[PDB]
């Protein structure tokens, strides 16, 4: 459901906020939004390409770990821009 | 006339964008120039703050004063202004927060005087002229 992916991403951000420094969370994570969940793939909207790139390069493992801790399932994480 | 915006890039990002420095140029150009929606601009500003280091002001002052001794220069707090010997040119150096700005005219020696101080302080300064599309590391 539409409200359900919002809940999942808000839960994941709240856990991520307890893991990262304030500058890293505010710069890279806080403005991200859930876009879709289809099959094994969770797609997240990043605010620009620079963010998309750094999220993919540095934070994919952390996000995958967070989703696994919350759900018990491995979801493939993908980033898109507006 | 040359106009450079010079930032001290964090090691992690310098490495990540090695061979892809145009992407950093575009990020900096978006902040200084590109007409962005307010929210895109604010994200860009946050990103720039994250990937750059504060300029080491006192260290710079010391190094500049040593290097410019008996040159035609003056200082106005964070601004240094120089005139080259034999009337060959002029350059202004301004340091603030995370940014250095340089304006130069005449011989390329003018900006080189400042770039030489910078490159001996760190290998991580990225200098960019958004007017001419000239950019690169100040290599030691």
């Amino acid at each position: 459901a539409m409200e359900n992916i919002l809940d999942l991403w808000n839960q994941a951000l709240a856990q991520i906020e307890k893991k990262l420094s304030k500058p890293s969370f505010e710069t890279w994570m806080k403005s991200t939004k859930a876009h879709s969940l289809q099959g094994d793939t969770l797609t997240i909207t990043a605010p620009n390409e620079f963010a998309r790139d750094w999220l993919e390069s540095r934070y994919l493992h952390l996000i995958a770990d967070t989703i696994y801790e919350l759900t018990g399932e491995e979801l493939s994480i993908k980033f898109v821009i507006p | 006339e040359r106009h450079y915006y010079t930032y001290l890039i964090k090691e992690e990002f310098a490495n990540h964008y090695f061979g892809r420095e145009s992407v950093m140029f575009e990020l900096f150009q978006d902040y200084h120039w590109t007409s962005l929606e307010k929210q895109q601009y604010e994200m860009t500003e946050k990103q720039i703050q994250y990937i750059t280091q504060p300029i080491p002001i006192l260290h710079m002052h010391q190094r500049l004063k040593m290097n410019l001794n008996k040159t035609d220069y003056r200082q106005l707090d964070y601004i240094y202004r120089i005139a080259l010997p034999k009337a060959k040119g002029h350059a202004t150096f301004m340091m603030k927060e995370h940014m250095i700005e340089i304006v130069a005219s005449g011989d390329y020696e003018a900006e080189t005087i400042f770039f030489e101080v910078l490159r001996k302080v760190s290998p991580c300064f990225l200098a960019m002229d958004f007017n001419s599309k000239r950019y690169g590391w100040l290599n030691p």
